[PDB]
């Protein structure tokens, strides 16, 4: 199949450039349609902590957009409680076939980052990151610890 | 005695041979025989008729004058039959092995429909019908043997050492018949001499020299010679027939029009599903005429692209076939209008070149039929199922490349898309409603309440070019019959039945054009219906399907007559409809795409396209 293929290559492309911040690459031996990986926030109040992630892609890849799902607690004003998260890249409509996924996560990990409170997605926390950057560090701190996963060690 | 006597006498003779009992000298010598007009099937076992039945071994018919005898199904061994007179026999797919047939008569029937072998078989100087399998036969050396009487009395062409029959004059009768193969199930003098064992290729050739020196002397025009194009290429095309200079000579212009012909007719519409005879016979022709026609790889990127397709994954495509259309692909890769368009990463094998040894590469450029710089790269598996659509067929899995960049085809329709940039999806991405729409009315001709057979038939045989089924047998009349009567009073097209075919494509509050343009269609289509290719057979055919065909071109012509060509050829077409019925079937389509294209697509199988 086309889907295989693709991917086949989507992941040595990554697997070739170890940007420190994604790791590591596994993909389920069932589907192979989904992977998992996991971000390691270079900028405060995320370095206590990482976060596993799993994008699952539908069949028809790629020629419709996978999405990108927070398998780990994370107090952010661009995601989900349930681990959901909104990337213009990955959205349908302003979804192109030829898009490398390494660089739909480079976004992903440039959002989790410095996040964006312009078109937030929990209005919750995007006002307390604007009127109380103390304040929610000061929160956020605190969940990546008690919820986060592992800082990496190498 | 009379021939009955001559009948029920070797009824029992080949009957102690397969009881055992060895026949002397004597017994299995039946010269001088007359066996005339005798059904031989009456008087013979169940089994001589039987594919691996029995063989009559050992014989010698000299002198006998079966004239008018059906010899249908039997297969002899080691016979003689030197001098004997066959003309006006009936012998569908009879066999002779073995056995010397010298000096005979053999102008059989046109009633005959399959045409009899000759394994290991003599004609030394017999008169044959232009039809024949002679995969087998060994010919001797021409004798100086005179030429076969006549009184004027055509001429005859020698093959090797057999007698062929040239017409007495090529009318387009003549021509449809001695050469058209496609149009007669496989059945021409050009596949009767090429026919000859990959020896003779000395004979054979000859033969052609002296059939083509024949035509040359016909003064027959290129309007006359386009339904024979393909038939003749896929013959004359191929070697040995490309060593022979006489040969090459002649045909060249005639290549020159066929890929022309070609051109007009599969830039803009999917190239149909082929055979194994097109995979093997024609295609070499297209790759070749494309390598003489450089820039037809490019200006005709629409037909190229389904040509090459086709030959890379074609299951009968001889290893040549592949080499020269993957090669044929490279300098179209590199042409200055196409590799412009190439996004060096997931393009081919990534690393420039197609990969074509896995169906699911992009290995395919197609370029847009209006702009400079839209172009579509896809793949091997789906451009195969956009160009023959499934229920299921995704109608957006490519990558648009607008100069060279990749762009979103998130709304962006693919319609508006086919009929602007890539015309050549639109007619199949069409066909899902196309086919209902059409089911709509064949359900109407034909009741499903009562009749089920035939219309899951007339539905089967709209998915391929041909069918084996046919509908000339006297059951098939008397129902047809009554079906089509009622349809048509006074062979005029039913007003309650036309009112009905409005309704089921929306053409009900149409302006009348629209109108007579599909009714053009629909009886071209139930024209195709009663031809060789479909219902009917060389000879006969169905006279309600063409009694439909020619009344749904009548109202054609009530609504709008500015559709037709001309006054004198709706009259023609008119007098045909009452093989020369596949002879308009082409005509009508030909005009039909010339000037409706749109409307005709929209009605025809993609499958007869």
């Amino acid at each position: 199949m086309a889907a295989s293929r693709r991917l086949m290559k989507e992941l040595e492309e990554i697997r070739k450039c170890g940007m420190k911040n994604f790791r590591n690459i596994q993909v389920d031996e069932a589907n192979l349609l989904t992977w998992q990986g996991l971000i390691v926030p270079d900028n405060p109040p995320y370095d206590k902590g990482a976060f596993r992630i799993e994008i699952n892609f539908p069949a028809e890849y790629p020629f419709k957009p996978p999405k990108i799902t927070f398998k780990t607690k994370i107090y952010h004003p661009n995601i989900d409680e349930k681990g959901q998260v909104c990337l213009p890249v990955i959205s349908a409509e302003n979804w192109k076939p030829a898009t490398k996924t390494d660089q739909v996560i480079q976004s992903l990990i440039a959002l989790v980052n410095d996040p964006q409170p312009e078109h937030p997605l929990r209005a919750d926390l995007a006002e307390e990151y604007s009127k109380d950057r103390k304040k929610f560090c000061k929160n956020a701190e605190e969940f990546t610890k008690k919820y986060g996963e592992k800082r990496p060690v190498d | 005695s009379s021939p009955a006597d001559w009948a029920k006498k070797l009824t029992d003779a080949v009957l102690r041979q397969k009881a055992g009992e060895t026949l002397t000298a004597a017994d299995r010598d039946f010269s001088n025989a007359d066996f005339r007009n005798i059904t031989f099937s009456k008087i013979l076992p169940p089994s001589f008729m039987e594919r691996d039945g029995d063989i009559i071994k050992g014989f010698n018919f000299s002198n006998s004058k079966f004239t008018y005898s059906d010899i249908s199904h039997l297969h002899f061994d080691e016979c003689r039959f030197t001098y004997s007179t066959l003309s006006d026999v009936v012998c569908s797919n009879t066999k002779f092995s073995n056995s010397d047939m010298n000096e005979v008569f053999l102008q059989y029937s046109i009633t005959t429909q399959q045409q009899p072998s000759f394994i290991d078989t003599t004609l030394k100087n017999t008169l044959i019908r232009h039809k024949a399998n002679l995969s087998g036969v060994i010919l001797n050396e021409p004798d100086n043997s005179s030429p076969p009487s006549v009184s004027g009395g055509g001429n005859f062409i020698r093959l090797g050492d057999i007698w062929l029959q040239m017409p007495l004059l090529w009318t387009e009768n003549a021509v449809d018949g001695f050469l058209n193969h496609e149009h007669n199930n496989g059945k021409s003098i050009l596949m009767t001499i090429d026919s000859l064992p990959d020896k003779y290729s000395q004979e054979k050739v000859q033969a052609m020299e002296d059939l083509v020196k024949s035509l040359r002397g016909g003064r027959l025009t290129e309007a006359c010679i386009r339904p024979v194009e393909s038939s003749l290429v896929s013959v004359l095309a191929h070697p040995p027939y490309t060593q022979s200079a006489l040969i090459s000579e002649w045909l060249g212009p005639v290549q020159e029009r066929f890929f022309a012909h070609q051109c007009q007719t599969y830039n803009d519409v999917p190239l149909p599903a082929p055979d194994t005879y097109y995979q093997q016979r024609i295609l070499p022709v297209l790759l070749d005429s494309f390598d003489r026609n450089s820039a037809a790889m490019t200006t005709h990127s629409g037909l190229f692209n389904q040509v090459i397709l086709h030959c890379m994954t074609g299951v009968d495509c001889t290893d040549g076939t592949r080499q020269k259309a993957a090669a044929l692909y490279e300098q179209y890769l590199a042409h200055p209008a196409v590799s412009p368009h190439i996004h060096n990463g997931l393009f081919g094998n990534y690393d420039g070149s197609p990969d074509w040894t896995t169906r699911a590469a992009d290995n395919f450029l197609l370029l847009s039929s209006q702009d400079s710089d839209t172009a579509m790269m896809l793949s091997t598996d789906t451009l195969l199922t956009m160009l023959n659509p499934t229920p299921d067929t995704a109608w957006d899995n490519f990558y648009l490349l607008r100069a060279g960049e990749n762009v979103s085809t998130a709304q962006i329709s693919p319609v508006e898309l086919f009929r602007h940039d890539f015309p050549v999806f639109l007619a199949a991405f069409n066909q899902q409603a196309t086919q209902r729409r059409f089911g709509e009315l064949i359900d109407i001709i034909l009741s499903t309440e009562e009749h089920g057979e035939l219309n899951q038939q007339f539905l089967a045989a709209t998915n391929q070019k041909h069918s084996t089924v046919k509908l000339i047998d006297d059951a098939s009349v008397s129902r047809l019959a009554t079906i089509f009567d009622p349809l048509l009073p006074e062979g005029k097209l039913s007003p309650a039945h036309y009112q009905h075919i409005l309704s089921a494509y929306h053409l009900t509050d149409a302006t009348p054009q629209k109108q007579a343009e599909t009714l053009f269609c629909l009886s071209t289509a139930f024209a195709r219906y009663s031809s060789s290719a479909i219902f009917g057979t060389e000879h006969d055919s169905p006279p309600a399907l063409r009694g439909y065909a020619e009344a749904l071109m009548q109202k054609a012509w009530e609504l709008s007559p500015a559709i037709f060509p001309s006054s004198e050829q709706f009259t023609e077409w008119s007098d045909r409809f009452h093989t020369c019925t596949s002879v308009v079937a082409d005509s009508m389509q030909r005009h039909a795409r010339k000037y409706f294209p749109s409307v005709l697509s929209s009605i025809l199988p993609l499958a007869w396209a």
